[PDB]
RNA sequence: CCCUAUGACGGGAGUGCAAUAGAGAACCUGAGAUCCGAUGCGAACAAUCAGUCGAAGGAGUAGUCAAGCGCACUCACUCUA
RNA sequence: CAAGGGUUCGGUUGUUCGCCGAUUCAAGUGGUACGUGAGUUGGGUUUAGAACGUCGUGAGACAGUUCGGUUCCUAUCUACC
RNA sequence: UUAUGCCAAUAGCAGCGCCGGGCAGCUAAGUUGGUAUGGAAGAACUGCUGCUUAGCGGGAAAUCCUUCUCUAUACAAGUUCUCGGAACAGGUUUUAGAACAGAACUUCGAUAGGCGGGAGGUGGAAGCACCGCGAGGUGUGAAGCCAUCUCGUACUAAACGA
């Protein structure tokens, strides 16, 4: 993938902040199905331009969403309009090369992916609670025939005199599982729209059913 | 005189229950203290209410106080009787259970000259 | 077995929080927290 | 969405009892987080007497017991609330006390003698329109 | 980085003394104790050994360094990351083209007294691996070692 | 007898050689462990029979005395680290 | 030279071992209190019963054999999620 | 089986009473996605110079950087913007959740409920008409209902005069 977009030889362009709709199921012209998945671009725009020069590095600030004055805490509304830009629901900034560097206040969009192409997401994903072993890491379990309170918890650290009662970095039930993971060199992006500014990929992106998308690699 | 003083004895509710609540109104103003009492939950609140408001009642009546210039200085707790009993467990072993009691006091004394911080808080 | 110095680091950050906001009905005598149905008017 | 924590022949052989008294009396405090329940079945106990057909009502019958607050539903709240679209209860926050940090909770009907908070006028709702997505508003600043 | 490099002399004690060891490009250890006692303040008459009067000393110019033998590629550093198993080696050679200053701070900390005025006066050492610096204005002695150098030589 | 409490063993008034919260009812003398306090200093980047010896500090601050009303002594003293 | 990643299932035996049958890229050798019961199991084996062979002249034993034979702990600390 | 006298239509209870179904949620038997490139140093092993001291180059799923994650209590404690009645706090929820936390909403408002419209599940409501003595069937009728999902509406509860 190269010489597409807008940018020279080689270099990081920006990333681009969605949101998550849901799944659904197409089909291709040799007549095979894949699941699809639809990313909402809520027409984000450019907020700061960092600086190696005055700041130190080289980052966009793009905001995504919308948001009013009774919802921004003001330390922020003071950013914004500073800045003299519409108003976003969440920021996000990205390290960007020298070139591939914006004018504050150029909304960005789905045509700025060439379909047929691929990218990285990152999803702050679906944690679900104070989790515990067998399902946090997929350990067994005792039979459930022959062992008394155990059907379902785990084992015990190497142990004994030796290694003397210094579990290493173990492996425990332990809170949740929300976090941002990549799915790295995702699948070609089937189609974006050039009104609605959506785009359909071929499955699995991490993150909520809404609010929750990054997409780079592009 | 100064540092009115009112003590409560035989408060039926254990000590480490009651000091737990008098620490919050340990060393403030008697009015948000009579109201800090009566929005906590904690039922050792209205015994440490009757102690306060009795307080400011005993320094009003003896002479040279102002139960508007009063705030609380210092204000503690103290074990007293518990008559002990005994207490079971599986395996007939037995044990012991105290049913506890305790005394409180409070000593107040004017908002001498301290208005001046408070304003500026 | 373990002394004043860890019972009290233990007892202490679990220490009571004078609560904020207060309100009285101007009139009607109660006081109490936000959000409640003292009286009428 | 509330278990309560009761088994769930018994929630309901609550839930019952309390919309039932709810309607004969015009009054009850209980505990909020249940309030907030029965915050459902006295409205859809409103629907009823807002039908009144045999169907309609051979269902209430399931519904409501213990007295003739059945009648009582299909007589004067019907009558009372032939305009009004929606929110036949109020559920105020009293947190009188008890002796267990339950909260507690005045909850009763709307356009009675002497309600609590003095409510808005019943209007007809208006009828529905098209959903568009034009996703238009900058809210720039 | 001005800033991030002038360290934190906005902390010490500043009114006593600025003194600069420049290595000529010569020798680690025979640098080092040189150092572990000026950033000790056992070379001056008043010392007493419950306090901080380490002068500042400022070395310059850790490219330009010389290691004799062959240590280079062979004596690493090593350090163990707690988790199990693991035990994160570097070579000298690795070490010096990554930071040339780490290694001379590094020797220093372990000659210096092991006692918790340890990073207590390290906080009065500063290192740039040129010999520009940014601590001039302020009264700078530029500083000899011994004249005790013999320097043997060898077939 | 009054004062706040549901109710005073409480607080005053009062008897009493006793201030009777150092006789207030199991009640003289009232100690150590134990608990909650009030003050002064230390205390959230420094590791352990918790100290001993040194010690910058901080604070509370006394006295004698011709010499002059201060300063300059009492290594002043006491806590602290 | 190299420890980065791997190192299977099932049949009889309590088996570790080992033999086997079917497979794989391979079915590694030791340490880790012959890792791991305040994690589990409890079959062997070392309690009481009972019996077979053998020994003891009996009481009984058997480093021979078979059947059955209560598994305690609410986590202070260090460690760790 | 007990009750609402009975018919009618419902309820309680049989640890959903038992069946056949069952959306959203969750899961995997399902589906995705990864098992890389580039760069340096460099293992035996290999070569060539040398000038007998030395010089460099290839050289392994190995080491270290690039991807992913975590991070300024990183104590040399970093940098940028903005707020200053600013941040909190409380209340309705939550794609987040043991409390805490995060995120959404807090009346120039869609935060949850409620009501209307669909979607989505069950699968021909009752009453009425017919056919047959009946069990029962057919029409009125994709009827009837509704755990969820979307969509309209502030009708309820989220302002605040501490």
């Amino acid at each position: 993938e190269a010489k597409q977009g807008e940018m020279s030889s080689r270099s990081k362009r920006t990333g681009i902040i969605a949101v998550k709709c849901g799944m659904t199921a197409l089909w291709d012209k040799w007549g095979k199905r894949i699941p699809i998945s639809i990313l909402w671009v809520d027409d984000n725009i450019v907020s700061q331009v960092k600086t190696v020069e005055k700041e130190g590095i080289f980052a966009l600030q793009i905001g995504c969403g919308q948001k009013k004055p009774k919802h921004l805490s003001k330390a922020v509304v003071g950013h914004f309009r500073a800045q003299g830009v519409p108003l976003k629901r969440k920021l996000r900034e990205f390290p960007v090369t020298e070139d591939a560097l914006l004018p504050v206040g150029t909304s960005l969009g789905v045509r700025h992916f060439v379909p047929g192409q691929y990218v990285d997401v990152t999803g702050i994903t679906r944690g679900k609670g104070f989790q515990g072993c067998m399902k946090r890491h997929g350990f067994s379990g005792m039979p459930a025939s022959h062992g008394a309170s155990l059907s379902h918890r785990s084992g015990g650290s190497t142990g004994q005199r030796d290694a003397p009662g210094k579990v290493f970095k173990g492996r425990k039930m332990a809170g949740r599982m929300g976090a941002d993971q990549r799915t790295v060199k995702n699948v070609w992006v089937y189609k974006i729209d050039p009104a609605r500014n959506l785009m359909w990929v071929r499955g699995q992106v991490p993150g909520a059913e809404g609010n929750f998308v990054f997409i780079k690699d592009a | 005189r100064q540092k009115v003083q009112a003590v409560l004895k035989s408060i039926k509710q254990s000590p480490k229950k009651v000091n737990l609540v008098a620490a919050l109104v340990r060393g403030m103003r008697v009015e948000d203290a009579l109201m800090q009492l009566q929005v906590t939950v904690k039922r050792a609140s209205q015994t440490v209410y009757r102690v306060i408001h009795a307080a400011r009642a005993n320094a009003t009546h003896n002479h040279g106080l102002d139960p508007d210039r009063l705030l609380v200085a210092e204000a503690f707790v103290g074990k007293g009787l518990f008559g002990k009993k005994v207490a079971y467990h599986a395996k007939g072993r037995s044990g012991i259970i105290s049913i506890p009691r305790c005394r409180l006091t409070v000593i107040v004394r004017e908002t001498t000259a301290e208005e001046e911080a408070e304003i500026a808080r | 077995k373990i002394s004043k110095h860890k019972r009290g680091i233990r007892n202490g950050p679990k220490a009571l929080k004078p609560v904020p906001v207060i309100i009285r009905c101007r009139s009607c005598g109660r006081v109490k927290l936000p959000h409640f149905f003292c009286c009428s008017g | 969405f509330r278990k309560l924590g009761r088994p769930a022949g018994h929630r309901m052989s609550m839930l019952r009892t309390m919309v039932s008294q709810l309607v004969k009396h015009e009054r009850i405090e209980t505990t909020v987080t249940k309030a907030k329940e029965v915050r459902r079945l006295a409205d859809n106990m409103i629907q009823l007497g807002k039908e009144g057909s045999l169907s309609a009502a051979r269902r209430a019958a399931g519904f409501v017991r213990g007295d003739d607050v059945l009648h009582k539903i299909f007589t004067e709240l019907a009558h009372r609330y032939k305009d009004r679209a929606g929110g036949y209860t109020r559920l105020l926050r009293t947190r009188i006390r008890v002796g267990d940090a339950a909260p507690m909770a005045y909850i009763e009907f709307i356009d009675r003698e002497n309600e609590l908070r003095q409510s808005k006028p019943a209007t007809p709702q208006p009828p529905q329109r098209v959903p568009l997505d034009p996703w238009e508003r900058s809210r720039l600043t | 980085l001005k800033k991030a490099v002038a360290g934190i002399k906005r902390i010490n004690l500043d009114g006593l003394r600025w003194r600069v060891f420049d290595a000529r490009g010569q020798v680690l250890g025979r640098l080092a104790s040189q150092i572990s006692t000026v950033l000790q303040a056992k070379d001056k008459p008043t010392y007493c050994p419950n306090r901080d009067d380490g002068d500042i000393c400022i070395v310059l110019n850790a490219k330009e360094i010389g290691f004799t033998g062959r240590k280079l590629t062979d004596k690493f550093y090593r350090w163990h990351t707690g988790y199990i198993g693991h035990l994160k080696e570097r070579s000298l050679k690795d070490q010096m083209a990554k930071d040339p200053t780490e290694v001379i701070r590094k020797a220093v900390w372990r000659m210096l007294p092991s006692n918790n005025l340890r990073d207590d006066r390290d906080r009065k050492l500063r290192i740039f691996e040129g010999g520009e610096h940014p601590f001039g204005d302020k009264p700078l002695e530029p500083f000899v070692m011994p004249p005790r150098r013999v320097r043997e030589m060898r077939p």
